[PDB]
């Protein structure tokens, strides 16, 4: 998709090998905000997003948060807080075609500013200087887009296909996970779990907390895990820490 | 419409004035006069454009201005190549655009 | 940047032409396109002018007979020429105006206007007789 | 914590429909015995130009679609009107159906999420809302329209709370925080009830009224004509 | 990347030739290569390969006759062929087989195996009588 | 080794397929079965591999496909520049690698 309407589709409910993506080397530029490109593995989010689109001539470099230009600023804006990924290849010999392949739009002007992770396929007419044209394009009232320009001729102009994954981590109960094959669990024992991504060691006991039917995990009054409901099996686990103390 | 002597001349290495008198709605209203250059049986050529500026990649020679409801440009030692005929062509108000009837120079 | 035309050619009055201008280089979004004829030994007249998009402008001579069109999979510039008439014999020439930024005066940014004419193409007789 | 919730003791437009804003999220609660409401509508302008959600009741199962409607002047749903005529839509969802039986719905769209509460008690009293989906629909919400006869609706706010969590995990009593003075210092204290004192729970700051911008009149524009558009470097 | 062949000719039974291909662009140890016979208005004959380095695969027709070699200073694929017979007779072709990540697939990272055939060589006539 | 048809006929517009049926060790067992054009005195050239994919800067109505113990090239909209053999170069199960007896296409 044109990076002025940028695809997105939300994964979920399934196992994220990020392997075959990281360790693949026609991919330019493989940016993490966040996150490491080798720990990507081991983790578990709550829902990782896709926002594909390409962006050539400038610009190339402006998905990224804290960055100004006419792609970052009227196109694809990306929080200061983000947390993903950030995937881009020069696809020259896909989206190029053999005269020209103007089919990417860019959105010149927009009006003032764009939000964060927004999108706005409206093309109605912008004025910059007296307010009468009403979907017109007047003397000072241009039509919004401008399309994309691809040929060899023009490398820093060429079309990168860029894939930004943007990782949520904290939204909900944990659903896409790492290629990571599941244990057996043991219980009244120190052991050092992992209940998707909960990393932390201590003791597992059965517990008697009647957990309602939505509610996940336990918490403790700092930011530390005092029950789980054990995937696989729905059950409430304690989480004590193994016995320690002074000599 | 837009109206322009029909013919000038001149020597080489003196300036030579065009004129082109209009209305105060594109010339006298607006600020994107632009003129042009085209020899026989070629297309013409952008040779002034924004009344004040001159495309690169051209001699420095040539200039532009308008005072009011009249254009000018104002060429400056006249070679034996400036042999053509040159168009103003102002803005269009409101999408309508217009042409001088062209001067064609004659150097001696 | 390249503008190559076709399709004028003899005609009777009253009849039909459409013309072609395939541009290469750029497009016929990008920036905006013209229709301007010159009469045989005239001056130039400005035929009509299409914008980046939802413009179909014409001139008082040729309004309700002329339609300006474009394909953008083609990125060929169309001029319909219904009920031609005597006076109509010219030379007909696409014109690509001003793209956005030209020559890049680093005063003024990306405002669209910059009206004027950039390269032409090359022109094909239309005989009306 | 500090999430949407509805402000205590906030006035509630009981209605007897037309459209109603969801400003920043709404609440519903209606007392029927023959399932007389049946469903929402919820969207930014509902004439096909844009994607709105869309609930009903079906007879044993819900329907969430999330299409670009059109609506009816007056939608109702025994005959369903609105629902045609929906094009290239994102999202379908069936589950479980919902709803002197008080039936309470709270809705709320937090980051393209849309999030679904609900409680069915047989209003003065308190009870908890457990929550039921969380949508992933990513729309912009403005207004909204139940599909049909007494309900009530009141609008959420950014409004701190202090939950007080039983000892079995629900949610007992709650302290509107901003409500009056004596609940803010329930919040500082962290407690409900309070012992006789004086407790310092906030600051007084008288908020500024105008802003006056004072520079010099010189009108002159600087020279970066000048030092950027020069001939010779 | 260029393939060209020389050392093909008339030739008796029993006797030896030594085939040449020397490639420019790339190596006789960055990928795989192979030589492949055509007969004479035939079907293709795989001959022989030599992997990137340690490799001295052979077809059964020619095991113990045929002796595949190269010279990395120069660059250069060689062919032994010892005791022709006559049905040896066709055109010989180098093939280079397929680099590393050829064009680019970006799920299969950099296994080396891609096996196919890449650009070949122009080909020499061998006649064994 | 490889079995194909030793020739093929079709109409220009329509589509044709080739098959190549072979072992379980080479093509029913490994996945890496090509495809080849050789116009008569030129060099072959890669049409499929990958029993999937097609390479860049080929006509994309050349296609490929293998169920179980057979390939399958099924090029669609014959031109006549299509007219030439085809080869169907499969994986080599352990260095011998092998090659189908060729399929001549005759274009009407
Ligand atoms: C309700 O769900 C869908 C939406 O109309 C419909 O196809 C289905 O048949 C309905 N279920 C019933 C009538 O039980
Ligand atoms: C069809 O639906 C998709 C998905 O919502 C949308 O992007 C597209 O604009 C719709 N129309 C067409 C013609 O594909
Ligand atoms: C917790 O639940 C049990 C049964 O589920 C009940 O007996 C007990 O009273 C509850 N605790 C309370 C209400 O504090
Ligand atoms: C600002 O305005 C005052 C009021 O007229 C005037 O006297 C003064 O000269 C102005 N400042 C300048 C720099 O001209």
């Amino acid at each position: 998709a044109s990076v002025y309407a940028w695809n997105r589709k939300r994964i979920s409910n399934c196992v994220a090998d990020y392997s075959v993506l990281y360790n693949s080397a026609s991919f330019s530029t493989f940016k993490c905000y966040g996150v490491s490109p080798t720990k990507l593995n081991d983790l578990c989010f709550t829902n990782v997003y896709a926002d594909s689109f390409v962006i050539r001539g400038d610009e190339v470099r402006q998905i990224a948060p804290g960055q100004t230009g006419k792609i970052a600023d009227y196109n694809y804006k990306l929080p200061d807080d983000f947390t993903g990924c950030v995937i881009a290849w020069n696809s020259n010999n896909l989206d190029s075609k053999v005269g020209g392949n103007y089919n990417y739009l860019y959105r010149l002007f927009r009006k003032s500013n764009l939000k964060p992770f927004e999108r706005d396929i409206s093309t109605e007419i912008y004025q910059a200087g007296s307010t009468p044209c009403n979907g017109v394009e007047g003397f000072n009232c241009y039509f919004p887009l401008q399309s994309y320009g691809f040929q060899p001729t023009n490398v820093g102009y060429q079309p990168y296909r860029v894939v930004v994954l943007s990782f949520e981590l904290l939204h909900a109960p944990a659903t896409v996970c790492g290629p990571k094959k599941s244990t057996n669990l043991v219980k009244n024992k120190c052991v050092n779990f992992n209940f998707n991504g909960l990393t932390g060691t201590g003791v597992l006991t059965e517990s008697n907390k009647k957990f309602l039917p939505f509610q996940q995990f336990g918490r403790d009054i700092a930011d530390t895990t005092d029950a789980v409901r054990d995937p696989q099996t729905l059950e409430i686990l304690d989480i004590t820490p193994c016995s320690f103390g002074g000599v | 419409a837009l109206t322009q002597p029909a013919s000038v001349s001149g020597s080489p290495g003196q300036s030579i004035t065009i004129s082109c008198t209009g209305t105060s709605s594109d010339v006298g209203g607006y600020n994107y006069v632009s003129w042009y250059q085209q020899h026989p049986g070629k297309a013409p050529k952008l040779m002034i454009y924004d009344v004040s500026n001159r495309p690169s990649g051209v001699s420095n020679r040539f200039s532009g201005s308008k005072s009011g409801n009249t254009a000018s440009l104002t060429i400056s030692g006249l070679q034996a190549e400036d042999e053509a005929d040159y168009y103003c062509s102002s803005y269009t108000s409101s999408s309508t655009r217009v042409f001088g009837t062209g001067t064609k120079v004659t150097v001696l | 940047v390249q503008l190559v035309e076709s399709g004028g050619g003899l005609i009777q009055p009253g009849g039909s032409l459409r013309l072609s201008c395939a541009a290469s280089g750029f497009t016929v979004s990008n920036n905006y396109m013209s229709w301007v004829r010159q009469a045989p030994g005239k001056g130039l007249e400005w035929v009509s002018v299409i914008y980046s998009g939802g413009s179909t402008y014409y001139a008082d001579s040729v309004k309700g007979r002329f339609t300006i069109s474009r394909d953008k999979s083609k990125n060929t510039l169309y001029l319909q020429m219904n009920r031609l008439r005597a006076e109509d014999t010219a030379v007909y020439y696409c014109a690509r105006e001003g793209e956005v930024e030209g020559y890049n005066d680093f005063w003024s940014g990306y405002s669209r206007d910059r009206y004027y004419f950039d390269y032409w193409g090359q022109g094909t007789l239309v005989t009306v007789s | 914590t500090q999430d949407l919730f509805l402000p205590f003791f906030s006035n509630v437009t009981w209605f007897h429909n037309p459209v109603l804003p969801f400003n920043d999220g709404v609440y519903f609660a209606s007392t029927e015995k023959s399932n007389i409401i049946r469903g929402w509508i919820f969207g930014t302008t509902l004439d096909s130009k844009t994607q709105s959600l869309l609930i009903v009741n079906n007879a044993t199962n819900v329907v969430i679609k999330v299409c670009e409607f059109q609506f009816c002047n007056d939608p109702f749903l025994s005959e369903f009107r609105v629902y045609s005529s929906a094009n290239n839509c994102t999202f379908e969802y069936v589950s479980q159906p919902f709803l002197k039986n008080l039936r309470e719905f709270v809705f709320k769209n937090i980051d393209g999420y849309f999030k679904i509460y609900s409680k069915h008690t047989p209003p003065q009293g308190f009870s908890a809302l457990e929550p039921l989906v969380d949508l992933p629909i990513g729309i912009n919400i403005t207004r909204f329209q139940t599909l049909l006869a007494a309900y009530y609706v009141g609008y959420l706010q950014p409004r701190t709370f202090l939950l007080k969590y039983n000892e079995n995990g629900t949610i007992t009593d709650a302290v509107d925080c901003a409500l009056d003075p004596l609940s803010e210092t329930k919040c500082t204290l962290k407690s409900f009830t309070v012992e006789k004192g004086i407790y310092q729970t906030s600051n007084f700051r008288v908020q500024p009224t105008e802003s006056i911008v004072r520079f010099p009149n010189i009108t002159n524009l600087c020279p970066f004509g000048e030092v950027f558009n020069a001939t010779r470097f």
